[PDB]
Formats: structure tokens, C-alpha cells, sequence
């Protein structure tokens, strides 16, 4: 339940960041940036009880062969390196700090419950994906032509 | 950023169109650029076989699918379930209406031989038969009807003496509706009260009224639209129709799996939150090109979270395709930054789809087998109460037919 | 679109070329082509109110045309009624169509169907056994004993009896020997 | 708002009576 | 003569009406709405007028047979035969209106607009377009206790919008006032 | 053209006056909500029906 | 006696509040239903005893000698089996309730006094569930008061026709 907490806390502090035009800054935003740390020590804490607790691939059970822990892992992952000092890691790195809320699904079953629900229904649709590109692409090659 | 220069160019124009978003905008830029006599062939088609034809596709495949899971064990046994309930609650209520007329005569007898509590349960029990009788609720009927025709004459430059008339009218329904709830608690009880769905509906919108009415008395120009929900009300003349074990059905469907509908919606404001932080990221503070900042921007998050919204929803998803490749660019390089909308109106179109078709399928086929399961148990419990009496004295629709050999088959 | 196009056409015909409004070049009622071009794009939803609104009272008239007046109020009704007649009608289409294949598209594939009849058909290119270990009085008699595999409807003296109320049921279209020669193929 | 015939941009919305087709009100 | 107006409903008289009804529908495609002075217009008047001839000779042929609301099984009795009779009907009192006078203008307008319900005599002349029809109206009486539903709730969500939003979409051309 | 309509509802100050640009953007709530109902809700009702 | 007295089987133990009101209600359906037809007494004796208790038996036949319908208010009737090897020959009407988990939301239903004691009125329900059909001359496993009181009535206007 505090994980829970602490993952509600950063979705909040990812929808209270403001971004204006040519560098400039809210200076709240000085703030949401200084509390970064708290959740990533918090973070890179539980991932490092589920690591020690659990295996890492070998069990066959672990932190590293559960499909929602890989994302967690992830995102402890870049949030560690988002810290290391280098030029291009801003653009990227901070991009996929997007996916904190998604951490409510990987720590409430019944919400990957309902995912799984949700996205096992969308496996026939593949067919129809193919046929829509099918019919896309050969529109498109008439649209070239025309 | 509309043009076939290019097959990547080609497909996103094309995809834009299937999505059926601006795509006369480009049909009508080929009528200008060339003739507009043979433009509709290859746009026509287009829509028909891009968005008519493949939404009847995934119509299709998603019925399919929401047919097989209905008929699989575990959704079997909870509809059991729920059907086990609804029957349970149906006797409970009949033998409960023994008990209370057998109460009613006992207080009778007695009385005809503690004098002031058998008058209080006398006055409340002729309440219960009054608040249960078929003319309380047509005169309960009538007001709402009344009340419905007061907020729907509220338009502007109303005279004077309307708004006036409608200000004491409000209030005499308050205090109307509060004599109802008021002897409906006293025949019924707060426990057997709110048994019943839109009792609780009902308490909770004359709470809503009284609270609007408290406030609009601090600020006497603030609506919030809540007195308007006694119109629902009006669901009520179902009851006096065949069609009140279908919507019943329904209503109790959607209350059961409710737990599963407000964490479906919950999946869904979660993939619009990651979106709009996701456009945050690609887009945020860069729409300022233009020389002014669009309405649908990705600057805040409720800015951001109504452009993923509006997405969504699919107006107008392209001309903030063209705003946001252009701010990060334009058409020579932030042509790439059209997969964030591509992925975001695909996989958003389709599982909102996903989504509100898997309610309203499972709810209304839920509703289908409750009032058609009920409807033969009363005619089968009728017959055979028939052949032991005298014992004594001496089409479907495909989806029903498919629901049945599925079940036959996991059988 | 016929009826919603000729009515467009004769209310909304003679109202005014403004590239600025709604009513187009492009999009306007002048002919049943343009009419029915129209109708097409506000069924598909691409800013039909606007059209609407281009339609209403009070618009201007062309300059070919005899009345001043152009435009009337019924273009409320008119594209209110056309939007949910047309999304009604073309939903209507979609589920006879989705209907129309429902045992498809709720298919299993355990259970035998026209794919198996269609991989029997392939298999002509002894070859039963490998075709069976790739499965889930020649060749239509075996195709009935294995349809008779695929779902039970002695025992084989009953169904053969089944199998005889069925051929009485769907006797062919006068054919001399087609449902009774499967009866000789239902022997077996 | 912006009047009928005045440059504007779709996604502003500022285009009273009417809409922004083609960057024209 | 009641045999006689018998016979000449089925003296292959079905497939002459359809082909009738087509070729009125292909003129009111035809004609054009911004020119009403085009020659087109008048030869397409004149065929409005054949037109209008034949079905009125086939609908004095219906009221011989069939009578015209007595009895049960006959005219009236079913809505295309009063479809049939607000066609005919304005037809003729358009043409009638049709003075060329210029005392009113509105009406003949609506009158020749009281046209396009020509091609929906093929919708019970053809038993497989009534069948379709007749599947069109099942569903939409199956959909029609969901319709009073969410008619209700968006006359609730349209009652909100107005207390929300009455008088308040005013403005100013210029965005200071 | 329902964010047009989104724009002016939220503009939309007082009775008789005229909008204030960004003002009560609590009012996308109604059309977030309307959404949720007819558009989505409804209309599947509708289609599964 | 002339024609047989009419007891009724409760789903649960006589003298508890859900069966007692219920069996009551029946009663007085009864009552107003065949006035001047019918005859409702209340027997506290243990007519199970059968072969004080004695005098009642006289009791049950005088009210049954001049063709009068009867009605027997027996507390202590809690089985058909109590009346099987009586020279009564009564009549028995079963309250049957069909599905159990109803009867014990009905008993919870009724204050707190009735919640005390449950288990009782379970066993006694099953009890009389596992006797045979035949016992029981008319079965009551109806949940609506008009529809049980029109059977119970039909099937008493068809035994005073044979009376
Ligand atoms: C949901 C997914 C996405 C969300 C978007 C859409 C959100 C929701 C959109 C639509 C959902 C609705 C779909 C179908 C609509 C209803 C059709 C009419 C059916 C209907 O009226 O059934 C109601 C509906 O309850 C509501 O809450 C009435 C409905 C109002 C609910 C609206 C509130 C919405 C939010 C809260 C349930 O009926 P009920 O369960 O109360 O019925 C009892 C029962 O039948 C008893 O037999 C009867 O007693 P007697 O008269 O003595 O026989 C009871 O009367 P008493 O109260 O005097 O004891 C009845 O009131
Ligand atoms: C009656 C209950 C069951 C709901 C059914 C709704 C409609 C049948 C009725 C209810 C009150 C009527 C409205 C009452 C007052 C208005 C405003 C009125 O506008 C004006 O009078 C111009 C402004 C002025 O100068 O007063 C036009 C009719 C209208 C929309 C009416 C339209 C039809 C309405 C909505
Ligand atoms: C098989 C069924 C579905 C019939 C097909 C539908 C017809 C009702 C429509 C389809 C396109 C229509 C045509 C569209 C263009 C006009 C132009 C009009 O004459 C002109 O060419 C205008 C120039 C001039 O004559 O001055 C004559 C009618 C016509 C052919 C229309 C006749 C009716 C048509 C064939
Ligand atoms: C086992 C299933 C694991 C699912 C992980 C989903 C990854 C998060 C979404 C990324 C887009
Ligand atoms: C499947 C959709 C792909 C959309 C990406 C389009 C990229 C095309 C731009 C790159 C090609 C060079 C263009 C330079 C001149 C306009
Ligand atoms: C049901 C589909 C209706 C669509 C018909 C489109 C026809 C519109 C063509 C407009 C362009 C002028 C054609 C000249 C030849
Ligand atoms: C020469 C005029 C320039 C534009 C010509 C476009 C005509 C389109 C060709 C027809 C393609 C139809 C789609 C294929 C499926 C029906
Ligand atoms: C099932 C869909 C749920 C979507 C929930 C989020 C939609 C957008 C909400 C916008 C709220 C704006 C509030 C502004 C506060 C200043
Ligand atoms: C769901 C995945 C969406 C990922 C979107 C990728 C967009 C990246 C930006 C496109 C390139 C911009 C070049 C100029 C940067 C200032
Ligand atoms: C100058 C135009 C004034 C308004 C004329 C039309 C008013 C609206 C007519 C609506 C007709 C609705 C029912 C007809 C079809 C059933
Ligand atoms: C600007 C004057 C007010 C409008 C006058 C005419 C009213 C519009 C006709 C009513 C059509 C109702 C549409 C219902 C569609 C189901
Ligand atoms: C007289 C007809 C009234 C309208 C009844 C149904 C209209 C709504 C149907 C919308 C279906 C559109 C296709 C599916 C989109 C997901
Ligand atoms: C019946 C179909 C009528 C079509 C009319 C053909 C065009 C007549 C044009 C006359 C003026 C030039
Ligand atoms: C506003 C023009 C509407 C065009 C016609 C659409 C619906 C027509 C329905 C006609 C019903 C006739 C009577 C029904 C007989 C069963
Ligand atoms: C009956 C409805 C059939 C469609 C005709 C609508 C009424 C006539 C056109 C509107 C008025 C034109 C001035
Ligand atoms: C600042 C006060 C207004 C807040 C935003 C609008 C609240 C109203 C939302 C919708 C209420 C009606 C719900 C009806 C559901 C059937
Ligand atoms: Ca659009």
C-alpha cells in the first residue's frame, strides 16, 4: 500500500509539470524536479527487496520473468539513468517516465485482470489490422500512381 | 504533410482517411489540382472498404468474441450466480409480502380487543399499502411530470414572472419529493427502503437537490444541474409495460458488474493519462509556433489531457497531426512524430471500442438471458403447478441460438 | 440517399457559391452528383453541421436564380433526420451482415466445419491416416463417415436411421440418385 | 473570433460562425 | 367494370408501374435546382406531367377496385395507399397552383419537393424491399425502449447544458467588449 | 465541431456577456461526461442491441 | 370425522414468528374466504398423542358432524407423521419453501428475537422437505400470497364438491 502511494504521489507530480515555450520555467517545476530522487530511491527499493526476495531469471519464478515487473524494472532502470551526466539522455530517458502510472496496473491484480480481459479480445483483430494495412497500402500505391 | 509525394505520405494520407477525419479535405484537393469527374472513385472506396467495410470487420470479430467468452465456465457460473440471486430475491419478496399482510391482520385482531405503539404501526402500516398502492405511484408519476415540464421550459429571456414561478415551483417539489421519500421511509424502513435501485437513486438526487438548493442560497447565481435528475423518475412508466424485465435486467446487470465497469474505465483514464504525459513529453510547450498556442495543447496536463481526449473521441485528431509534426519541425523532419497520433487514434479507437462494446454486450446479452430465463421459469413453475393441482382434485434471435450451442459445446 | 438527395437538391439547390461557407464548390446541391457527394460526406460525419448551418433561412441566393429567398429552416430536420436514418440503415446492414456469418465468426477450432471439408478436398493432391495426423464410395462416402466423426447426431443402425429422416427431409431437387446414393455411401 | 474570410488556425477554434477550412474562416 | 379494373391490375400492369416509377425518379434526378428557366426543366415538367398522368389513372383504377375506406381489405386500409394519395394529391393541386400567376411562392416550392416520395412506391411494389423494410422497422421497435431511455437522458443532459450554458454563447465582433 | 462548442462553453462567462478565453475550464467535465454516456455508452448499447 | 380438519405444515417449527404469521395469514385467507362454509379453532393439545387429548378428538369430530369445513390450529403439529397413526385423517397442507437460503434471509428478516434460534428452523424445514409428496394432500410451494390462497381455495371448493 505505500508503493501504491508513492506511485499516486509521482502520478501527481507528473500532472503537476508545467512546460513553457523557449526554456523557460514554472518555478514549481524547480520543485517537481528536486522531488525526482525520493521516488526513485523508493522505487529502486522495492525492486531491490523483489530482486533479493524473489530471483532474477533462474527460478523460473522471479522479478525478471513476471511480464509486469519487467516494466517496473525498466522504469527504475532509465530513472537511474536518467542522472548520468550525459547530452542525449534528456530527450529519451524522461520520455519513458510516462509509464509511473501504469505501475498502479502492475501492483493492483485486478487491474491486470481487466487488462488482460480487455487486450485478449483485441487478438483476433490482428487479422483485421492486416487487412486494413493490406487495403491502406494498396490505396496508397493507387494514390501514388494517380 | 496531405500529399502522395511518397508512399510513407500516401499510407498516412490514406490512413487519415480511413479514419474518416478530413478526408474530403484531400478529396477536395484532388478536384482542385485535377479533374474532380473521377476523384469520388478513388475516395469512395476508400471509405467504403477502409472504414465501413472494416468496421464491420471488427463489429464482427468482437461480437464473435464476446459471444464465445459469454458461454465459457467462469462467466457461466457468475451469470448462475446472478440469476440464483435475482430467483432468491423474487421469492424473498413474495414471502415477505406474506408476512407483512399476516402482520397487518394480526395488528388488526389485536386492536379490535401498547395502545400507543399499536396506533403508530397501524398509522405506518396503512403508509406501507399507500406507498405501494397503483395510484401513489401515478400521483408520484404526475409530478415528476410536472416537474419535468418546469426545467424544460428554463430558456433565456424567460419573462419575469416564470423564473419567479419556477423558483417557488422548485421548491414546492423539493418539499414534495421530501414528503414522498418521508412516508416511503416510514412504511418501508431505511432497511428495506433502499433494497430497491432507484429508491437509492432517487435519496441520493433529493440529497443532490437539497444540497444545490443550499447553495445556490450562499451564491444565488450557481446551478449545478441536480434537481434535474428527478426526470429519471420517469423510467418509472416502464413498470406498467412488458418492458420492465428487460430494463430491470439491464439495470441489475450493470450493478452487478459494476466492480468490472468502473475498473474498465479506470484502464482507459489510465492509457489517456500515460498519453497525455506522453504528449507532455513530445509536445509540451512546442505548439507555439503558430505565433499563438492552439486550444488543444500539451502544455499542462488538463490541456493535455483533453488533446488525448478530443483524439480519442477522433475530431479533428489530424489537424493536431499536422500542428504537432510541425512543431517539432515541420513536413522536411517532424514527420515522425505522426506515430504518437497513429498509435494513439488506432489503439484508442479500438479499445474504447473494445471496451464500451464488451459492457454493452455482456450487460444487454445478461439482461437478455435474466428476463428470458425468468419469463420460462414462470411459465414452466406455471404449468407444472397446473399438472400437480388438478393432480390433487381427484423465435430467438442468432445470437440466442449461437449462445446455446456454445454453452451445448463447453457443456 | 436517392430521396434525402433529390430533396436536398430541390429545398437547397439555388443557394450561393461561398467558398467561405459550408455550401462549396465543392459541396454544394446543384446536382444529383454533388447532392449525393454531400449526402456521402455527412454520413460519414465530416462537418455536417456546418453544412447545416449553410443550409439554413436567409442564405444567399445565386445569381441564376429566379427566386431571391434561398435556404430554408428545414435543414434541421433534414440533417438531423439524415444522420441518424443513415447511421440507423448502415448499422442495420452491419449486423445482418455480422449475423449472417455468426457461426463463423464464433467459431471454435476443434469443431469440424467447411475447413475440414475444404482440407478433405486438398488431401486428393493411405493418405487418411497422415491427413488425420494433421486433422484437428471413394471419397464423398468418406467425407460423410467423417463428418459422422466430427459430431455423433446398434448404434450405427440408428443413426443410419437419422441419416435416412435427414435425406427424406432434404431430398434433392428431383435428382434420381444424390441423396440416396449417399445412403449407399451411409451404409458403411 | 474572428471574422468571416480572416486567417485563423483549425486548432484555435476562434472562428465564430464558421470553422477554419483551408486557413480561412 | 369492377372486372375490368381487376384485369387491368393484372395484366402485367406491376412491371409497366415499376418502370414508370424508375423513369419519374431518373427525371427528378434530373432537373436542375439552380436554373429553374432551363429548357431541361421544361421538357422535364412536360415528363412530370405524363407522369403525373399515369399515376392518377392508376390510382382511379385502385379506387374502382378496391373502394376507398369502407370495407376492411381495401384502400386506406394500408399507409401506401395514402402515401399514394398525398403523391397524387399534391401533384395535382400543384399543378392546379401552377397558374404561373405569381400570388404565392413558398407553396409551389413544397409541392414539387411533395415529389421525392415517388421512389418509395418500388419500397411495397417489390415484396423483397417491404421484407427489408419490414426487418428495418423489427429492429427498430426492438431498439425503440432503449430510444425513450436515451432520449430521456440526453432531454436531462440538454436540461443541464441550458441552466450551464443559457444566455452566456453572446459576443462581440471584436474580442474587447 | 464539438470542441468548438467546448471553446465556447468554457469562454462562456456570465448571461449576456461576452467570453472570457480559459475561463471555467471545470465545464469540460459535462462534455467529457456526455461523452462517456451517449457517444460511447449509448451508442454501443445501441450496436449490441 | 365427516370430512378431514385442516392442518398445515409450516416450513419451519410452529410458534416462531415466520411461521406462525404465514400459517396465520392462511388462516384468515381462509376465513373470509369460505364464511359460513368453514369453522377455525385453536388445539394447544398434543393431538400427536392421538389413538385431555382425548376430549379435543371428541371436539374435532362434533365440529366436522354438521358438514362444516374445519380448521385445527395445532401448535404442536410440526411433521405429517405426528398425524399418520391418528384416527384424525386430517388434511395436509404444505408451506413448503423451496430454496432454503430465502427462508433464512425471511428469519433474519424478523428482529433479532427470530435470529437467536435458526438451526432449529433449518432441520425442521428439510425434515418436512424430505417427506413424500403423497403425505402431503396439497403442496404450497408458492411465494405469492393470492397464488397459494386461490390453489389452497380451489382445492377445498373440489373436497366440499365431494362433501
Ligand atoms: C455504465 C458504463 C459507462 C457509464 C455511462 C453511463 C451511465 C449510465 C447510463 C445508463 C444506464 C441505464 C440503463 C438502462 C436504464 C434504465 C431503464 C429503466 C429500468 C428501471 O427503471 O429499473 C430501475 C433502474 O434504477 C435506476 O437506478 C434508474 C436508472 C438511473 C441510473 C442513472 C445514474 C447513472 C450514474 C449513477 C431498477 O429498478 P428496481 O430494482 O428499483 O425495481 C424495483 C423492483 O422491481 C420491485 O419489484 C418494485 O416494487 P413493487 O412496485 O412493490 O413491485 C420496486 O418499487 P419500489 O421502489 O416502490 O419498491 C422497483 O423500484
Ligand atoms: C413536458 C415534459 C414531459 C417534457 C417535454 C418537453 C417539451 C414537450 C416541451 C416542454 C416545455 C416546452 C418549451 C417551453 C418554452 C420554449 C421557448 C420558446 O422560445 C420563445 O418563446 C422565444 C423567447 C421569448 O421571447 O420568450 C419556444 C418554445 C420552447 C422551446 C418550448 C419547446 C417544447 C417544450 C420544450
Ligand atoms: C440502377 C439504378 C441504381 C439507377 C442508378 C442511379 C440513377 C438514379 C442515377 C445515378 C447517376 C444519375 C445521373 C447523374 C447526372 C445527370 C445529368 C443530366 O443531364 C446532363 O448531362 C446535364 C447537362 C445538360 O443536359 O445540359 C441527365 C440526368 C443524369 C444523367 C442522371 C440520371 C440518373 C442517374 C443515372
Ligand atoms: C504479462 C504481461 C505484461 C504486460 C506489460 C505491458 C507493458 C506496458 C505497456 C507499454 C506500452
Ligand atoms: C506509416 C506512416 C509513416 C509516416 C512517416 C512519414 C515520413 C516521410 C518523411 C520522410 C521522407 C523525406 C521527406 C522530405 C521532403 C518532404
Ligand atoms: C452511396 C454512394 C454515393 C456516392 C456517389 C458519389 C458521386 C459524386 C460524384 C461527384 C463528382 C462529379 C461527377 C461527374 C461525372
Ligand atoms: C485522371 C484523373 C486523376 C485522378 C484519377 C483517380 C481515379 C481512381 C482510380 C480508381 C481506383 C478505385 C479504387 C479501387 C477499388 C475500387
Ligand atoms: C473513460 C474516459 C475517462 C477520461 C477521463 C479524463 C478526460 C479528460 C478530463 C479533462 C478534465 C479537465 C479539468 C480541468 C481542470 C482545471
Ligand atoms: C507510442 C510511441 C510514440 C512515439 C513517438 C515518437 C516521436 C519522437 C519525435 C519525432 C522526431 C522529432 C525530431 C525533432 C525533435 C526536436
Ligand atoms: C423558410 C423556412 C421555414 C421553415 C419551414 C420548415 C419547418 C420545419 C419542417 C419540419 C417538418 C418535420 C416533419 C415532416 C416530415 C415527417
Ligand atoms: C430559427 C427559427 C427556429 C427554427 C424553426 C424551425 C424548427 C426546425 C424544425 C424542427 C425539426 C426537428 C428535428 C427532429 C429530428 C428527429
Ligand atoms: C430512427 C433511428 C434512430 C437511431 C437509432 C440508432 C442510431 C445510432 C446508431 C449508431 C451506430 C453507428 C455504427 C457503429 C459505431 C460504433
Ligand atoms: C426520363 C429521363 C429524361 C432525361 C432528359 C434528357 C435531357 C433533355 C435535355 C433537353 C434540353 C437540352
Ligand atoms: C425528411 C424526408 C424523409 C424521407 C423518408 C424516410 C422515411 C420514410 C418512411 C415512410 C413510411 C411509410 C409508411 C409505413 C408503412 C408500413
Ligand atoms: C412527409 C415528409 C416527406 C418529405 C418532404 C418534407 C416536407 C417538404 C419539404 C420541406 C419544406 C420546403 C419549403
Ligand atoms: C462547477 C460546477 C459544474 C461542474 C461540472 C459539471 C457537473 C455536471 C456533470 C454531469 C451531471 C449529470 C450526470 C447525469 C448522469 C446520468
Ligand atoms: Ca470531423
Amino acid at each position: 500500500y505505500m508503493i501504491l502511494a508513492t506511485i499516486i504521489a509521482n502520478c501527481i507530480v507528473l500532472a503537476l509539470e508545467q512546460h513553457l515555450p523557449d526554456g523557460d520555467k514554472t518555478p514549481m517545476s524547480e520543485r517537481l524536479d528536486d522531488t525526482e530522487p525520493y521516488f526513485i530511491g523508493i522505487f529502486c527499493f522495492e525492486a531491490g527487496i523483489k530482486i533479493i526476495a524473489l530471483g532474477f531469471v533462474f527460478h523460473k519464478g522471479s522479478y525478471l520473468r513476471n511480464g509486469w515487473n519487467v516494466m517496473d524494472f525498466v522504469v527504475v532502470l532509465t530513472g537511474i539513468l536518467a542522472t548520468a551526466g550525459t547530452d542525449f539522455d534528456l530527450r529519451t530517458l524522461r520520455a519513458v517516465r510516462v509509464l509511473r502510472p501504469l505501475k498502479l496496473v502492475s501492483g493492483i491484480p485486478s487491474l491486470q485482470v481487466v487488462l488482460k480481459s480487455i487486450m485478449k479480445a483485441m487478438v483476433p483483430l490482428l487479422q483485421i489490422g492486416l487487412l486494413l494495412f493490406f487495403a491502406i497500402l494498396m490505396f496508397a500505391i493507387i494514390g501514388l500512381e494517380f | 504533410i496531405t500529399n502522395f509525394d511518397n508512399i510513407l505520405f500516401a499510407i498516412l494520407t490514406v490512413f487519415q482517411c480511413i479514419t474518416m477525419e478530413g478526408w474530403t479535405d484531400i478529396l477536395y484537393n484532388t478536384n482542385d489540382a485535377a479533374g474532380n469527374t473521377w476523384n469520388w472513385l478513388y475516395f469512395i472506396p476508400l471509405i467504403i472498404i477502409g472504414s465501413f467495410f472494416m468496421l464491420n470487420l471488427v463489429l464482427g470479430v468482437l461480437s464473435g468474441e464476446f459471444a464465445k467468452e459469454r458461454e465459457r465456465v467462469e462467466n457461466r457460473r457468475a451469470f448462475l450466480k446472478l440469476r440464483r440471486q435475482q430467483q432468491i430475491e423474487r421469492e424473498l419478496n413474495g414471502y415477505l409480502e406474506w408476512i407483512f399482510k399476516a402482520e397487518e391482520v394480526m395488528l388488526a385482531e389485536e386492536d379490535r380487543n401498547s395502545y400507543f405503539r399499536r396506533k403508530e404501526k397501524m398509522f405506518r402500516f396503512f403508509i406501507r399499502r399507500m406507498v405501494k398502492a397503483q395510484s401513489f405511484y401515478w400521483v408520484v408519476l404526475c409530478v415528476v411530470a410536472l416537474n419535468t415540464l418546469c426545467v424544460a421550459m428554463v430558456h433565456y429571456n424567460q419573462p419575469r414572472r416564470l423564473t419567479t414561478t419556477l423558483y417557488f415551483a422548485e421548491f414546492v417539489f423539493l418539499g414534495l419529493f421530501l414528503t414522498e421519500m418521508s412516508l416511503k421511509m416510514y412504511g418501508l424502513g431505511p432497511r428495506s427502503y433502499f433494497r430497491s435501485s432507484f429508491n437509492c437513486f432517487d435519496f441520493g438526487v433529493i440529497v443532490g437537490s437539497v444540497f444545490e438548493v443550499v447553495w445556490a442560497a450562499i451564491k444565488p447565481g450557481s446551478s449545478f444541474g441536480i434537481s434535474v435528475l428527478r426526470a429519471l423518475r420517469l423510467l418509472r412508466i416502464f413498470k406498467v409495460t412488458k418492458y420492465w424485465s428487460s430494463l430491470r435486467n439491464l439495470v441489475v446487470s450493470l450493478l452487478n458488474s459494476m466492480k468490472s465497469i468502473i475498473s474498465l474505465l479506470f484502464l482507459l483514464f489510465l492509457f489517456i493519462v500515460v498519453f497525455a504525459l506522453l504528449g507532455m513529453q513530445l509536445f509540451g510547450g512546442q505548439f507555439n509556433f503558430q505565433d499563438e498556442t492552439p486550444t488543444t495543447n500539451f502544455d499542462t496536463f488538463p490541456a493535455a489531457i483533453l488533446t488525448v481526449f478530443q483524439i480519442l473521441t477522433g475530431e479533428d485528431w489530424n489537424a493536431v497531426m499536422y500542428h504537432g509534426i510541425e512543431s517539432q519541425g515541420g513536413v522536411s523532419k517532424g514527420m515522425f512524430s505522426s506515430f504518437y497520433f497513429i498509435v494513439l487514434t488506432l489503439f484508442g479507437n479500438y479499445t474504447l471500442l473494445n471496451v464500451f462494446l464488451a459492457i454493452a454486450v455482456d450487460n444487454l446479452a445478461n439482461a437478455q438471458e435474466l428476463t428470458k430465463d425468468e419469463e420460462e421459469m414462470e411459465e414452466a413453475a406455471n404449468q407444472k403447478l397446473a399438472l400437480q393441482k388438478a393432480k390433487e382434485v381427484a423465435a430467438r434471435s442468432v445470437w440466442e441460438q449461437r449462445a446455446s450451442q456454445l454453452r451445448l459445446q463447453n457443456l | 440517399f436517392f430521396i434525402y438527395a433529390i430533396i436536398g437538391m430541390q429545398v437547397f439547390g439555388n443557394i450561393a457559391l461561398d467558398d467561405d461557407t459550408s455550401i462549396n464548390r465543392h459541396n454544394n446541391f446543384r446536382t444529383f452528383l454533388q447532392a449525393l457527394m454531400l449526402l456521402f460526406r455527412s454520413a460519414t460525419g465530416e462537418a455536417w453541421h456546418e453544412i447545416m448551418l449553410s443550409c439554413l433561412s436567409n442564405q444567399a441566393c445565386d445569381e441564376q436564380a429566379n427566386a431571391t429567398e434561398c435556404g430554408s429552416d428545414f435543414a434541421y430536420f433534414y440533417f438531423v433526420s439524415f444522420i441518424f436514418l443513415c447511421s440507423f440503415l448502415m448499422l442495420n446492414l452491419f449486423v445482418a451482415v455480422i449475423m449472417d456469418n455468426f457461426e463463423y465468426l464464433t467459431r471454435d477450432s476443434s469443431i469440424l466445419g467447411p475447413h475440414h471439408l475444404d482440407e478433405f478436398i486438398r488431401v486428393w493432391a493411405n493418405d487418411m491416416f497422415e491427413m488425420l495426423k494433421h486433422m484437428s464410395v471413394h471419397f464423398t462416402s468418406t467425407l460423410m463417415a467423417l463428418i459422422r466423426t466430427a459430431l455423433e447426431i446398434t448404434k450405427q443402425h440408428q443413426c443410419d436411421a437419422e441419416l435416412r429422416k435427414e435425406i427424406s427431409v432434404v431430398w434433392a431437387n428431383l435428382p434420381q440418385k444424390t441423396l440416396d446414393l449417399l445412403v449407399p455411401p451411409h451404409k458403411p | 473570433c474572428k471574422g468571416k474570410g480572416a486567417k485563423c488556425s483549425r486548432l484555435m477554434y476562434d472562428c465564430c460562425t464558421g470553422s477554419c477550412r483551408s486557413g480561412k474562416c | 367494370r369492377r372486372f375490368c379494373h381487376y384485369i387491368v391490375t393484372m395484366r402485367y400492369f406491376e412491371v409497366v408501374i415499376l418502370v414508370v416509377i424508375a423513369l419519374s425518379s431518373i427525371a427528378l434526378a434530373a432537373e436542375d435546382p439552380v436554373r429553374t428557366d432551363s429548357p431541361r426543366n421544361n421538357a422535364l415538367k412536360y415528363l412530370d406531367y405524363i407522369f403525373t398522368g399515369v399515376f392518377t389513372f392508376e390510382m382511379v383504377i385502385k379506387m374502382i377496385d378496391l373502394g376507398l375506406l369502407l370495407h376492411p381489405g381495401a384502400y386506406f386500409r394500408d399507409l401506401w395507399n395514402i402515401l399514394d394519395f398525398i403523391v397524387v394529391s399534391g401533384a395535382l393541386v400543384a399543378f392546379a397552383f401552377s397558374g404561373s400567376k405569381g400570388k404565392d411562392i413558398n407553396t409551389i416550392k413544397s409541392l414539387r419537393v411533395l415529389r421525392v416520395l415517388r421512389p418509395l412506391k418500388t419500397i411495397k411494389r417489390l415484396p423483397k424491399l417491404k421484407a427489408v423494410f419490414d426487418c428495418v422497422v423489427n429492429s427498430l421497435k426492438n431498439v425503440l425502449n432503449i430510444l425513450i431511455v436515451y432520449m430521456l437522458f440526453m432531454f436531462i443532459f440538454a436540461v443541464i447544458a441550458v441552466q450551464l450554458f443559457k444566455g452566456k454563447f453572446f459576443y462581440c465582433t471584436d474580442e474587447s467588449k | 465541431g464539438w470542441p468548438m462548442v467546448l471553446k465556447h462553453s468554457v469562454d462562456a462567462t456570465y448571461e449576456e456577456q461576452g467570453p472570457s478565453p480559459g475561463y471555467r475550464m471545470e465545464l469540460s467535465i459535462f462534455y467529457v461526461v456526455y461523452f462517456v454516456v451517449f457517444p460511447f455508452f449509448f451508442v454501443n448499447i445501441f450496436v449490441a442491441l | 370425522p365427516s370430512m378431514r380438519p385442516i392442518i398445515l405444515v409450516g416450513p419451519s417449527l410452529k410458534g416462531y414468528e415466520v411461521t406462525d404469521m404465514m400459517q396465520k395469514a392462511l388462516f384468515d385467507f381462509l376465513k373470509h374466504r369460505f364464511d359460513g362454509r368453514i369453522s377455525i379453532t385453536r388445539v394447544t393439545a398434543d393431538i400427536s398423542l392421538a389413538k385431555e387429548v382425548q376430549s379435543e378428538i371428541e371436539r374435532i369430530f362434533e365440529l366436522a358432524r354438521t358438514l362444516q369445513l374445519v380448521a385445527l390450529d395445532a401448535d404442536t403439529i410440526n411433521h405429517p407423521a405426528q398425524l399418520s397413526k391418528t384416527s384424525l385423517a386430517p388434511i395436509i397442507v404444505y408451506i413448503k419453501i423451496t430454496s432454503p437460503k430465502v427462508l433464512q434471509r425471511l428469519i433474519k428478516s424478523r428482529g433479532k428475537s427470530q435470529s437467536k434460534h435458526l438451526n432449529v428452523q433449518i432441520a425442521a424445514s428439510e425434515k418436512l422437505a424430505q417427506c413424500p409428496p403423497e403425505m402431503f394432500d396439497i403442496i404450497l410451494d408458492e411465494n405469492q400470497l393470492e397464488d397459494a390462497c386461490e390453489h389452497l381455495a380451489e382445492y377445498l371448493e373440489a373436497y366440499w364438491k365431494a362433501t
